[PDB]
């Protein structure tokens, strides 16, 4: 007997894990890709942040 | 999405934080040679990894009464890689450039410095000051190689055309609030399809502080520049025993 909204919008009760990953098959060592030159601007896939 | 750069050809990588921009000489990029425009029947050696990558030459210090310096191209890898190698070993040579230009400073130093891409840099004398005299240059100073040359009256370039209208090739400018790399894509350039890298410099690379530096006393007073220079699309013909000069 829920009537207050304060209780229908919950999340409380939700058992489900919610997981932001998902294991996919991995048999073989990636392949690796034909790749060339790049002399652009915006993108640096070599800067990180740890 | 334009200070920050990859610039990744073969082997190499350069990451950039303080980025412009990227020049592209002429709005051309580097290219191989048609056979319309060919002449030469030998079938010439494409080498795509080996030579076409950034090599890093030598570093100029940047002081307060620094006047400024030139490399000529490509004398500057005639000695380094396998470039070099097949330079020598080849009477032929075709390639466009990609120039890199290194200055880091602070946020408390200030600067200026012109990087600029003159082609035929033929190199004056000071015909003795009196203009009596027919001098030409020595070999140490017009082909100086990756250690460069130092100007004596940069306002002429050494050549007695002024600093101020070398804005009409190609340029970038490093100032230390802005930026700390300079590049400058460069195509071939010359009348002919094929010339050889050691007799014939196709452009010099000026590097000249318009803005002298100046910071307070605490800080590093050390501020190299260096040079970092990958061929591209480089074409390499005639094949004979290997010559210095």
């Amino acid at each position: 007997g829920d009537r207050v909204a304060d209780v229908i919008e919950s999340s409380i009760g939700d058992s489900v894990s919610r997981a932001l990953t998902q294991a996919l098959p991995a048999p073989t060592g990636q392949n690796t890709q034909v790749s060339s030159h790049r002399l652009d601007t915006g993108e640096v896939p070599a800067l990180q942040a740890a | 999405s334009d200070r920050v750069a990859q610039l990744t050809i073969g082997n190499s990588t350069i990451t950039t934080q303080e980025a412009a921009n990227i020049i592209v000489g002429y709005g051309e990029w580097p290219s191989y040679c048609s056979d319309d425009d060919a002449t030469a029947v030998d079938k010439p050696t494409r080498p795509d990894v080996s030579v076409n990558r950034f090599y890093t030459l030598d570093t100029k210090l940047w002081e307060k009464s620094s006047k400024g310096w030139y490399w000529k191209f490509p004398d500057v890898l005639t000695e380094t890689g396998v470039f070099g190698q097949n330079a020598q070993f080849h009477y032929l040579y075709r390639s466009g450039f990609c120039i890199h230009v290194q200055c880091n400073a602070s946020k408390f130093h200030q600067g200026a410095l012109l990087v600029a891409i003159l082609p035929e840099y033929v190199i004056g004398t000071v015909a003795g000051g009196t203009g009596t005299e027919d001098s030409h240059p020595p070999y140490k100073q017009t082909q100086p190689g990756a250690d460069g040359f130092e100007l004596q009256h940069p306002y002429v370039l050494d050549a007695g055309i002024p600093i101020s209208q070398l804005t009409v090739c190609h340029h970038q400018r490093i100032n230390l609030r802005t930026n700390n790399c300079a590049t400058i894509i460069v195509p071939y350039m010359n009348t002919l399809p094929f010339d050889s890298a050691l007799n014939h410099c196709n452009f010099g690379l000026l590097v000249v502080p318009i803005s002298p530096l100046d910071f307070d006393q605490g800080a590093t007073p050390v501020i190299p520049i260096t040079i970092t220079l990958a061929p591209m699309c480089s074409e390499f013909a005639g094949l004979r025993q290997a010559v210095t000069q």
